[PDB]
Formats: structure tokens, sequence, C-alpha cells
């Protein structure tokens, strides 16, 4: 097989622009427009936004030689991901109105997305994204709708399993691909990536929530908590080191532990100490995980889906004190997880395909297979 | 001489501060004004980052204007406003000086490289000046709905730099420059005010907005134009590229022009899906522009843009105003469409005139311009570090 | 002697955890875009700001983060017992605002010590400066009862003494005459223009947070505009002025921009008119540069003191500029408030920072808490793994 990278002149273009063509015929056919906290409802938004573009954007380009690749490409699926969420989300939740609140909610969709696929940044090209991003959304607004259909449950409020079917989705898809570092630049703009993520976390623990005061407590809670696991995983990086070093990518992960642990019950944790328990917590788990994991391919996003499973696990044990309650929830955790698991197969399975004209194995992680750069020949 | 340089800026500086002193005097849309701060210094400023020796003038010229001109144009545009009174400072006030260093920092995205702070600080006094007369004509005496500043700033700035840089057009640089290149970090620099002008620019075009249905419809237009844009943006470069190659300066340039076509419709009720056509013109013109209309304009018109500027803030702006005249012709707005059809014409000819005028004066040996070899490079200005 | 740093981080946790729990309980969504702002500005701003260097980014953004991050805890607790007298407090908006605040502080005193210092070091300094910087915050807004509401002198003076301070005590004489890793680099002096940028862009936030709402809060959001607007061109300008052959310094392009945000703290709520503003501004460029070109080698050769970040220049001469100018605002009638409660602020300010400082220092020379030997100031792979590529 050549590892020189086959054109993708015509099937690129073709398919970003049909998808386009479409997206543009669907909002047409069913779509729809529409007072005194316009701007701080906006806010909200755009703090999402911000998250999905330069959060998740950067926090991915550590790679070498693979950082245009991370922040472009997820630029990219994020345009998708939210136009394919606006029109999913109002399907199956019935024509669709687009309100600021309906962006907010297709912009974590589409997070969900973007989380999932720094499992496999640096393995794919862009085609295989557009694939991913799409199975990604329907499969996660389809979970919505069967738990909405069972557990009576809001189909909005459903995207609260979005860290844990992120995960999963993004270790099963990963796990079908073919199998196969860091630079001190591309590191620290991985740091600026994560900052944000880490700033404007409370915010996506909180878009959810409809009332005031839940929004509020939510927000201190994941604050403390999130402080409190940045200081744990600065701290024992240390300790889950061969070398007894600080690991830059490890703390670009390991900062946001507490802030995924609380995520699911920052609105029934009451006072700030149970939160920043809950912070030490996830940020030791955090360190366990880099220290054990690699022994038994994305050491973060396998320590994600375990810190996902943290959070899940510590939403049982909150939902009891605010028997049936916890075989429903446990239930509905099952569902999303076999859920993720079987779509992310699907979707690996879908990658896989030849068509897709993927990068050969020993191009990974190299812009090379997709960047124009000078004073390279081309062809044949 | 190199006392020109502090000496015009302290001489500037003395300047405002008289003039603040004479004409002006003392919550909601504070927000809105920090997005729009942050597409002002990080965005454009990192945005044009991508040359290999250049950054620390890119982006630290892009403070010196921006704050410069956020003073020179509260001043200029209070004072067309107050008909010469004194004026109190809003956070309108603000958002609008705001935008009038917008206009002059893509200016200088066409003369980027080839010029001196000193005739930047130039550039900056007269070019707000003009550009607030002609916002002041479009607004007021022609009274067209332009929200996002499709004529008025980009179409506006644009062809206000390219009229400078074909005034100050260099023999020697026709040909190509050996630093007139990017580097793999640069780039990715470049990217960063990539992301947050295209994270912000929904507060850009929604921030004078009339609150309540015009603000909501400028959000949420803008967000879908953008998110169209970004997907043509991709389709092209990798259409008009060698293999399907993407292209970083289309990745950085051409995924925003859907902000820019969109300005003129941003408050008209075009739907998410007019919306959408329009970013994916915006997008699909932009890529068009950087790939064939750049090199013709450089070798042929002798008009040598740095960054562009016309591809993202010139053809996009003038796609926007007439899409404003189409979105009248459909009755999504209730302006004249004479109107908007004098705007636009009004913005290029204003811009053209005053930027022949400007880079006449900036044509001057006085200023300390770089010569044909010292083009692009920090170090005629800067003490750059020995490593990178 | 190996577990050090995760000991005394964890230590440190489980204190915060069981103070959060005796003492914490819990306008906010008004004031929280503002506190939004002031977020960015301690982690972003600040913590990019000390990236110029080329061997040490890792260590500046991350020990930042550290820092930043366990003093917005210890500062809600010690802000919170000194405002509540010993007794519990819910904490809003404002309890977070002041914390990130008192983070602040600490940050700008470990600019000066920059490069010298392990992580364990700067943990002790957190600890130790948040408590004197909240009793002198309290003295001055509650005994004096004087108008500092950007914190001129109790956030800029202070953390800047208070570092120079560390600075003097820690003083290595090995690194007297310079070192080979105290140096910058072009894409560093990038990164530090990325924080550079973000401080400068949100500083109207960050002193108009605490303001009272209306006409202070406006007043303060405009004038520090204007005078960082000011302080830009001025700062160019003296930049081209000292420099040889009139080249820009990026020391001066990324400090010195942010010397009228500092210096309009103190009367940024006053009516001191927006050329008011936009004079200080210029002169604050203007002292700050002169100070980058003048004072720093003068006090790292003659004093001893060995400023990493030149915090002396942006938050310490700045911040007396501040200071001073509230006096001169209240004999001219800008604000209320007595002159010499005014007065009475500045020297409580710098003189419990020296105080204050000077004892810190002597808890971290102490060789107990890794501290790097002379060769290795200013190196990342002291503390973090280093990726081979730059
Ligand atoms: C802006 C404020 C002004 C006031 C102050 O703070 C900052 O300035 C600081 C600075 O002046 C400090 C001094 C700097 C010089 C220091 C010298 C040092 O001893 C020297 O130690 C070196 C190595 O450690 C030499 O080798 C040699 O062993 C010996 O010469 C001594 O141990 C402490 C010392 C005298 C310091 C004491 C405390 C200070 C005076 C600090 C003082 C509070
Ligand atoms: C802004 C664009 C679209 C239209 C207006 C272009 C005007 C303003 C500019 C661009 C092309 C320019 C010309 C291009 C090249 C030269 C040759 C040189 O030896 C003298 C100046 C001269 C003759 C320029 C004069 C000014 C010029 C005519
Ligand atoms: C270079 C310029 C002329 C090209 C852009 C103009 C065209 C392609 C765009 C911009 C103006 C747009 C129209 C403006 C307003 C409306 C009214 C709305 O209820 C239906 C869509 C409709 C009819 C838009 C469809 C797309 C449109 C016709």
């Amino acid at each position: 097989s050549s590892k020189y990278p086959r054109s993708v002149r015509r099937c690129l273009p073709l398919w970003a622009l049909t998808l386009e063509a479409a997206l543009i015929l669907l909002f047409y056919f069913f779509t729809h427009y529409d007072q005194k906290g316009l701007v701080a409802s906006y806010q909200v938004g755009q703090d999402l936004t911000v998250m999905a573009a330069l959060g998740l954007g950067f926090l991915t380009s550590n790679f070498r030689r693979h950082s245009w690749s991370s922040v472009a490409f997820n630029l990219f699926m994020l345009a998708l991901g939210v136009q394919w969420a606006i029109l999913l989300d109002g399907f199956l939740s019935q024509k669709v109105v687009i309100t600021l609140f309906s962006i907010r909610l297709a912009t974590m969709s589409a997070m969900s997305v973007l989380i999932s696929a720094g499992a496999v940044l640096g393995k794919v090209n862009l085609a295989q994204l557009v694939v991913m991003v799409l199975v990604e959304v329907t499969a996660l607004g389809t979970l919505r709708m069967v738990i909405s259909n069972i557990f009576n449950t809001d189909y909005h409020m459903n995207l609260r399993h979005f860290y844990v079917f992120a995960a999963y989705f993004g270790l099963t898809v990963a796990w079908c691909l073919p199998k196969p570092q860091r630079a001190t630049i591309p590191s620290l703009s991985a740091m600026l990536g994560a900052l944000f993520l880490w700033m404007f976390w409370p915010s996506v623990n909180s878009p959810l929530l409809r009332s005031p005061i839940q929004r509020k407590n939510a927000m201190f809670n994941t604050y403390y908590a999130l402080a409190v696991s940045v200081v744990t995983a600065i701290s024992g990086s240390s300790l889950a080191h061969p070398q007894r070093k600080i690991s830059m990518t490890y703390v670009h992960s390991a900062v946001l532990a507490g802030g995924v642990a609380v995520g699911t019950s920052c609105h029934l944790i009451p006072s700030p100490w149970l939160a920043m328990v809950l912070g030490l917590v996830a940020g030791l788990i955090s360190i366990g995980g880099a220290k054990c994991l690699p022994v038994c391919i994305s050491v973060m996003h396998s320590i994600f889906s375990l810190l996902g499973l943290l959070g899940e696990i510590t939403y049982i044990v909150l939902l009891v004190l605010h028997g049936f309650q916890v075989l429903l929830s446990i239930g509905e955790l099952s569902l999303a997880i076999v859920i993720a698991l079987t779509s992310g197969l699907l979707t690996g399975l879908l990658l896989n395909l030849k068509i897709w004209k993927a990068p050969h194995v020993a191009k990974y992680f190299d812009d090379q297979v997709f960047w124009k750069f000078p004073h390279l020949a081309v062809g044949f | 001489m190199r006392f020109t340089f502090p000496l015009m800026a302290i001489v500037l500086e003395i300047a405002m501060i008289v003039l603040f002193g004479l004409f002006v005097e003392y919550f909601e849309l504070y927000p809105l004004f920090q997005d729009v701060h942050v597409m002002i210094f990080v965005g454009f400023g990192f945005l044009m980052t991508f040359l290999k020796k250049y950054g620390f003038s890119s982006v630290g010229i892009n403070l010196l204007v921006a704050a410069l001109g956020l003073q020179w144009g509260t001043i200029v545009q209070g004072i067309l406003q107050s008909q010469g009174q004194k004026f109190n400072i809003g956070i309108k006030n603000m958002i609008n000086a705001d935008f009038s260093a917008a206009t002059v920092l893509i200016s200088f995205g066409a003369v980027l490289g080839k010029t001196s702070p000193t005739q930047m600080l130039i550039m900056t006094i007269l070019e707000i000046v003009f550009f607030a007369h002609n916002e002041y004509l479009v607004s007021e005496i022609f009274k067209a709905s332009d929200i996002g500043a499709s004529m008025t700033i980009h179409a506006f700035g644009a062809y206000f730099g390219l009229a400078v840089a074909g005034i100050l057009y260099r023999s020697g640089l026709r040909k190509g420059h050996e630093n007139e290149e990017s580097a793999y970090y640069s780039d990715l620099f470049a990217m960063i005010g990539t992301l947050f002008l295209w994270m912000f620019w929904p507060s850009f075009n929604s921030a004078i907005a009339e609150p309540g249905d015009k603000q909501c419809r400028a959000i949420v237009n803008t967000y879908f134009s953008l998110a169209a844009c970004v997907l043509t943006a991709f389709a092209f470069s990798s259409l008009v590229e060698h293999r399907g190659k993407l292209n970083m300066v289309h990745i950085q340039n051409a995924t925003l022009a859907g902000g820019v076509a969109v300005g003129t419709c941003a408050d008209m009720a075009i739907h998410p899906f007019g919306s959408m056509i329009i970013g994916s013109i915006a997008g699909m013109v932009s890529v068009l522009g950087y790939k064939f209309l750049t090199p013709l304009f450089t070798t042929k018109l002798r008009i040598h843009d740095t960054c562009g500027v016309h591809n993202l803030h010139g053809l996009p702006g003038v796609v926007g105003g007439l899409a404003g005249i189409v979105a009248v012709a459909m009755g999504a707005s209730n302006t004249s469409m004479a109107m908007q059809a004098a705007a636009l014409g009004s913005s290029i000819g204003t811009a053209v005139v005053g930027g022949l005028m400007t880079g006449l004066i900036l044509k001057l040996p006085l200023w300390g311009q770089p010569s044909d070899q010292n083009c692009y490079d920090d170090s005629v200005y800067w003490k750059v570090p020995k490593t990178r």
C-alpha cells in the first residue's frame, strides 16, 4: 500500500458541500425563528462556544506535528455538529424553533463529539470526522429520546449523560481504528486550551438548569471542585511518573477532573466542602488512573471515561439522600453505556471503509497528510 | 530619524488628552463590548501573526494602532454626533471606538510588513476621520441599515488599505519576498486570532443592534452564517489546492467571511437558511479570492495585499452590501434599496479617495519606511531574540 | 525530601476542605461577567504574561495555575473570616472576586521570584502572603476607610513590594551578573503577548468589579479603558526613546502597557474625568518604561534585589503613582474621604508588604523546599518533563 496520501480534491469538497447544501435545504424546510435578558442568556451559549472551539480545539494541539489539524478540524467539527444538532434535536423532540437556548443545547451536543474526537485525532482525516460527527450526534439524540420515552425524563435534560457518552463513544471508535510526540510550543498552546476549558467549565455544568438558585449552586460547586482538582493534579503528577517530574500532558486533562466529577450532581450538592471533597477524590482518581491504566490507546480519554463513571456513581450516591430510584438510574446509566459502545463500534466500522481515503498508519499524527507546505514534491 | 516615532506618539497622545478635556464628559451592553474588544486586540492582532519574522510587529502595532484609534475615534465620532458640542461617554461610544479601530486594523492588514509604526500612526489618524465621516453619511444622511458594517467597516477598511498599498507600491516586492512566508508555529498562533474572531463575531454584529428582535436576529444570523462559512471555506480550500490539501491561509481567513457578508443583513429577517446561504457564498468567494484574485492584484494591478484583506473584508463586504439591497427588494427590511446602494458606493468611493490621500502622505521619505530587503522583518523596529 | 510537594499540597487541600466545611455556606448574575473577565486575567493573563522565558513556559503558566487555584480557596477563607469576625459566612460573587484579587496579589509577588523558586516555596508563599494581604486590605477598607477600588495600593504595590522583599532574602550571588536561561525567545514572547493582551483587555472589569453599581462602576470602566489606551502610546514612545537605535523592546511592550491600568486603580471610580485617567496612564507608561530601563539594573546589581519580571516597574511604581494620584484627587474634590487616610493606606500597604515579604522569604530560604541551584534557575526541566522538541 502506498504511504503517500491519496488525493482528496474530489472526495472532501463534494462531501462537505453536499452536507452544507443538505443542511441549508433541511433548515429551509423545517426551521423557524423565535427579551429583558437576551444578553444574559447569550453569555452562557457563548461560554459553551468558547469551550468548544478554543478549549477542546487547542487542548489536543499538543502533538509535535499535528497542531494545525487538531485546531482546524475541531473548528470544522463544531460547525457541522451544531447545524446538525439543531435539526436532530428538533426532530426527536417533536418544525424547529431556533432560539438562543436551542443553539446552546446544540453546542452541548457538538461538544460531546468534540470530546470524543480527541480519542481519534491524529489518525483520521476530515471526511472520517464528518462521519463521526453525524453518527455521534444522531446516536446521542437517540439515547436522549429513548431515555425520555422510558424513564419519562425530558429530552433536553437527558443531555446530562454527555460526559459518559462522549468518553465511551470515543474510546470505542478508537479501538476500531488501525494501530499506529510532544513539543514545547504546542504544549503551551494546549495549556491555553486547557485553561479556557477549566475557567468556563462551570457554565457547562449549568446550561440545562432552569432555576437561578440551582444555577448559582452548580456554578459554586463546579468552581470549588475544579480548584481542588487542579491543585491535586499538579501536585500528584510527580507521584505517577517514572521521571519524578510533572507531566504537562497529564495536567491538561486532569485539571477538569473535579468538574467532570461534580457535573451530574452539582445542583444537588448543598455545601462547598462536599464539592471540594469530590474534587479531591477526582484528582486522586486521576493520579491513580494515570499510574495504572497504561499498564492495564489514549490515556487521557481512558481516565476521562473513569471520571465520567465516577461522576455518575456519585450522582447515584447523592440522589438517594435527596431503592427504585437507584435501580432506574443504574438502568439509565447502563443504557447510555451500551448505546455509546454500540454506536462507537458501528462508527469505527464505517470509518475503516476504504472510500474515506484514510491516512496510512505510518503517517499518523502529521499535518503533512492534510495541509499544504512549501518546497514539497506533489504527486507523481 | 529615530526620534520621529516617539515624538509623534507623544504629540498625538497629548492632542488626545487636550481633545478629551475639551469635548468629553461622563451595563447591559458591557459584555458585548468586551467581546468586540477581544476581537480587536486578540483576534486581528494574532490573526496577522502568520508571517514568520513579523509577529512582534503584527501583534504590537495592532495594540498601538488600536489604542490610538479608540481615543481618536471616540473624539471624531462624538464630535460628529454632537455637532461640535461636548458629549458623554457611554458603552456605545466605546463600542464605536473599537469599531473605528477595527477599520484601521483591516487597512493595516493590506500594508503589513511594508510600513513603519510612524506610518501606522499617521494612517490611523487620517483613516479614522475618513471612516467616521463615511459612517455618519451612511447612518444619518442615507439612513441605510448596516448593523454589522459590511460596507462601513469591512469594505471601507479593505479598499482604503488597498488604495494605500497601491500608492506605496514597491517594484521589488512584486515577484515575492523571502521574508513573506509563514512558519509552522506562526500559523498555529494565527489560528488563535481566527478562533477568537469566529467565536465573538455575533457580538460584533449585534452590539449596537436595537434590543429585542433585531439584536436576537443579528446574533442568530451571524452564528449560522459563520457555521456555513466554515464548511464552505474548508471545501473550497481543498478544491483549489493540489490533491485536496488544506491551505492555512484559507482556513485562517475565509472561515470568517460569513461574519462580514452577513453584517448588512444581520438584523433583517432573512431566516437562518438565508444567513447560511450568505455564509456559504462568502466562504466560496473568499477562498476563490485568495487563490486567484490576490495573485492578479499583486502581479498585474500592482496592489500587494499582505493579508489578503480584499478576500476577507473587501469582497465579502461588497457581497454583504449587495445582499442588503436584495433583502430590501425581498421586503425583509423596511429601508430604501437606493439608500443601501448609495451606502455601498459611498463606502467604496470614500475608502479609495481617502486611501489615495493617506498613502500619498505616507509615501514621503520621512517616517522610517523599511527598504525592500527589510520588509516583513521585525528586526527593523524591534529587539529580536536570538532563538525562536 | 522527594514527596514534599505532593504532601504539602494534599495537607493544604484537606485544611481548605475542613475550613470550608466549618465556616462557608452558600447581584450574582449582574456581576458574573465581570468575575469571568477577572478569572481570565488571573489564569490566562498573568499565567501567560510570565511565559516570556525561553526555558520556563511550563513552570510559568503551571505554577501560576497552581498558586492561583490554591489562592482562591485560601483567600475565600481568610477574607470571609476577616469580614465575619470568626463566624460562619455565606459566599456570593463578591467573595469569589475578592479571592481572585488575593490570588492576583500572590501572582504579582510570584513574578518577582520567577525562575528561582520551587513549587513548594510557591505554596508556602501563597498561604502566608494571602494572610498578610488580607489583613492589610481589611485595615485599608475598614479602619482607614480609604478609596482603593482598583487596588493600586492593596494589590499592586503590596504584591510588588512583598515580592521584592522575598527576592532580596532569597538573593543568590551567582545570579547578579546574569544567567544563560534568563532570556526570551520569539514564540515565548508571542505567548507573553497573549497574557499581556488579555490583562489589557479585561482590566476595566478588574477595576470596576467591586465598584458601586451605577455611576461609580461606569466611571471605573471608562477611566480604566482610557488610561490603558494612553498608557500604550507612552509605553511605545519611551521604549523607542530609551533603547539603542530606537528599537522597541518586548519586555516594555508586554509590561509597561499595563501600567496605566495599575495607576488608575485608586482613582478609578473617582470623578477625575477621562482626561485625568489619560494623563495618569501616559505618566504610568513613561514611568514603567523608565523603571525597566534604569531602576531594574540598579536594583539587581546594586541592591541585591533581582526582579525576574520587573514587577516593581509594572506594579510597584505605578501602584505608588496610583496612591499618590488618589491623595491629589481628594485634594482636588474628585472624591470624599481623608487625604491622610489615603496616605495611610499607601504607607500601610508598602510597609506591611515589606515586613511580611521579609518574614515569608526567611521561611522560604530554608533548604527544605527543593529550590533550584544557580545553574538550574529559569529551567522547566527541574520540575517538569520537557519535550525534546521545541
Ligand atoms: C483600491 C483599488 C481596488 C482601486 C484603486 C487603486 C488605486 C488607489 C491605486 C492602486 C494601484 C495604484 C498604482 C499601482 C502602481 C503604480 C506604479 C508606481 O510607479 C507609481 C504609483 C502607481 C501608478 C499606483 C498609483 C495608485 C493606484 C492607482
Ligand atoms: C453577490 C450577492 C448579490 C449574492 C448574495 C445574494 C443572495 C444570494 C442572498 C442574499 C439575500 C438573500 C435573501 C434575502 C432575504 C430573504 C427573505 C427570506 O424570507 C427568504 C430568503 C431570502 C429571499 C434570502 C435568500 C438568499 C439571498 C437571495
